[PDB]
């Protein structure tokens, strides 16, 4: 029929000389005739006006060769979090010399940024299209009026866009290498894109070789989020559109129905918020997806070989100390021992039992309102498996999600998703939890085999301790166990075991 | 909602396209190579076909070799409502007629993209120049 897009705002009531139009559409019947316009130089053109065009009603399906596409998959948006980043726009109605659409007022994202703009628009002219401001007013309800003092205040595009490219780069400099507009309702959000996004094939960062992020129109040069300073656009950016994926009610709706952290005032980053905090809970709280793996951005691979050298160690120690006859691996997808030279009876457990060995897990989701006594033979071992309370026979390890880092991004609740390699949805840090446990000392055992300046301590329980035993291998492999173990404290990991722990246990298989 | 509408969902694509882009000039051109079709919705004329050969005129001037278009309808950047390369910036082709060869009136848009009119005769270059 007739699109919406480039709609004539304009109260005028004529047409536009054959001209001075831009479509067929926009000519005054005063000129067309049998399908076509004709020059009918009694009816003169205009020497001045000015309209104000509409910019609602994008529609970007193109499949050009080498341009890439801005909307992306579900499959897309979860390969690259860390990119998204919540958008939500308030807008206000054109109102004095035209009406008819919307002007982008205030701008919302995840970050907790707001950003209010002076509502300007696209108006036609009888010599070019010009962007000016525009007269507008707050839409009509009640629960507008808070906008009502942001028809003053605000600032000039000029401005919030650059705004914009230094708030994403700063959030993003060290995530991603792109940004993922997370949206709820994509129409508006995309018009006011419009105002400081520009397109086009894949480009490469002045100085830099990463992907061009930004622009510069200023002068005609491209940037990655690191260098993107003074940069005015957005350049090749991508988005999701949420609702889309389907949803029941509105945003307010689903979000809470999986949230009760992130209150919703009207203000527009609220909506941008909780945008982001639903598409997290559809993708990481819907538990883990082990083939998607994330790349590393930096100091990944120190901290998961400290993990699993004190995951070791830990239960070892405590198999040795205690002789469980009995371990329950509680949240192990896959069938590998962290002691795998064990005698102990291994028994796996997980919500996601891999299907390849499927067999070796018996498919589980832990609640202690339900299996608080249930796993009473022996040790239960919860390795980064955040639950409810934690029953007192356990070996514990859980992430503290207060600890700030380029892994850690917000998540539901109040938890976050660490995404190390591969992305883990973690419930937030309770002390409750733990109500049943003790926290767990620094101890190195090793039963091995014994071979400037050398170190005695109490904590290293070796055979060659007993005074005076330096053994100048099992000196540095504590040393490095040491390092391996404050890595993973500052790094923000607790970690907690039953009560009766007690090193004594260990250094009796040495006392004898 | 108001307003009095201006374009034909066929179009509103490759504009959104070409709004957007950095090089709209670019866009247009590679839009169509990978397939699009040009922008239609024009304003062309009805004409005695008897007018000066001329690509830029005050009023309708064609040919029987020739179509009559409302210049700023031929003019991407009118089309898109952006910006103009003009270093001053106000359209060349808004307020005049462009005349646009009947082989090549199928893109009417691209037409004047790709072509240039020739200082001394008002002629578009390799479309009816007598020079050289
Ligand atoms: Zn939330
Ligand atoms: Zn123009
Ligand atoms: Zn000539």
């Amino acid at each position: 029929n007739v699109t919406g897009l480039f709609k004539d705002c304009s109260k005028i009531i004529t047409g536009l000389h054959p001209t001075q139009a831009p479509t067929h559409l926009s000519v005054d019947i005063k000129f067309k005739t049998e399908g076509l316009c004709v020059d009918i130089p009694g009816i003169p053109k205009d020497m001045t006006y000015r309209r104000l065009i509409s910019m609602m009603g994008f529609k970007m399906n193109y499949q050009v060769n080498g341009y890439p596409n801005m909307f992306i998959t579900r499959e897309e948006a979860i390969r690259h979090v860390r990119a998204w980043i919540g958008f939500d726009v308030e807008g206000c109605h054109a109102t004095r010399d035209a009406v008819g659409t919307n002007l982008p007022l205030q701008l919302g994202f995840s970050t907790g940024v707001n950003l209010v703009a002076v509502p300007t628009g696209y108006v036609d002219t009888e010599n070019n299209t010009e962007f000016t401001r525009v007269n507008a007013k707050p839409p009509p309800g009640d629960q507008f009026k808070h906008l009502i003092p942001l028809m003053y205040k605000g600032l000039p595009w000029n401005v919030v866009r650059i705004k914009i490219v230094q708030m994403l780069s700063d959030t993003l400099k060290g995530l991603s290498d792109r940004v993922v507009f997370v949206l709820w309702a994509h129409g508006f959000e995309l018009t006011s894109m419009k105002y400081f996004v520009k397109i086009g094939p894949e480009r490469t960062c002045c100085l830099c070789d990463k992907r061009a992020t930004c622009f510069s129109t200023s002068s005609d040069t491209y940037a990655c989020w690191n260098h993107s300073v003074g940069f005015d656009y957005v350049y090749n950016p991508f988005m999701i559109d949420v609702q889309q994926w389907g949803f029941t009610g509105n945003l307010q709706s689903n979000h809470d129905q999986h949230c009760q952290v992130h209150g919703n005032a009207h203000v527009a980053s609220c909506d941008a918020i909780m945008t982001r905090c639903l598409a997290v809970h559809e993708c990481f709280v819907k538990r883990v997806d082990w083939s998607v793996e994330y790349p590393i951005i930096g100091d990944e691979l120190r901290v998961n070989s400290a993990c699993r050298k004190v995951q070791h160690m830990v239960v070892k120690s405590a198999l040795l100390a205690d002789k469980f006859p009995v371990l329950h691996d509680i949240g192990n997808p896959k069938a590998i021992k962290c002691v795998p030279q064990a005698e102990v009876e291994w028994k796996f457990y997980d919500a996601q039992p891999c299907s390849d060995k499927a067999y070796k897990i018996e498919e589980l989701f832990y609640s202690y309102a339900i299996h608080h006594d249930k796993f009473t033979d022996g040790v239960c071992l919860f390795w980064n498996c955040n639950v409810d309370r934690y029953p007192a026979n356990a070996i514990v390890c859980r992430f503290d999600t207060r600890v700030l880092s380029n892994l850690n991004l917000p998540g539901c609740d109040g938890g976050s998703l660490y995404v190390n390699k591969h992305a883990f949805h973690t419930p937030a840090f309770d002390k409750s939890a733990f109500t049943n446990l003790k926290q767990l000392p620094f101890f190195y055992y090793s039963d091995s085999p014994c071979e400037y300046v050398p170190l005695k301590s109490a904590t290293c329980i070796t055979r060659c301790n007993l005074g005076g035993a330096v053994c100048r291998h099992h000196a540095n492999e504590y040393r490095q166990y040491l390092d391996a173990y404050n890595m993973m404290i500052s790094a923000g990991f607790s970690l907690w075991i039953y009560k009766q722990f007690d090193t004594y246990n260990l250094w009796n298989t040495f006392t004898r | 909602h108001a307003g009095n509408a201006t374009e034909v969902p066929a179009n509103s694509t490759v504009l959104s396209f070409c709004a957007f882009a950095v090089d709209p000039a670019k866009a247009y051109k590679d839009y169509l190579a990978s397939g699009g079709q040009p922008i239609t919705n024009c304003v062309k004329m009805l004409c005695t076909h008897t007018g000066t050969g001329q690509a830029i005129t005050v009023t309708p001037e064609a040919n029987m070799d020739q179509e009559s278009f409302g210049g700023a309808s031929c003019c991407l950047y009118c089309r898109c409502h952006i910006d103009h390369p003009n270093p001053k910036g106000f359209c060349d082709l808004k307020g005049k007629y462009v005349q646009i060869p009947t082989t090549c009136a199928n893109d009417p848009v691209g037409f004047t993209l790709r072509n240039t009119v020739c200082t001394v005769c008002g002629m578009w270059k390799g479309y009816g120049c007598s020079c050289d």
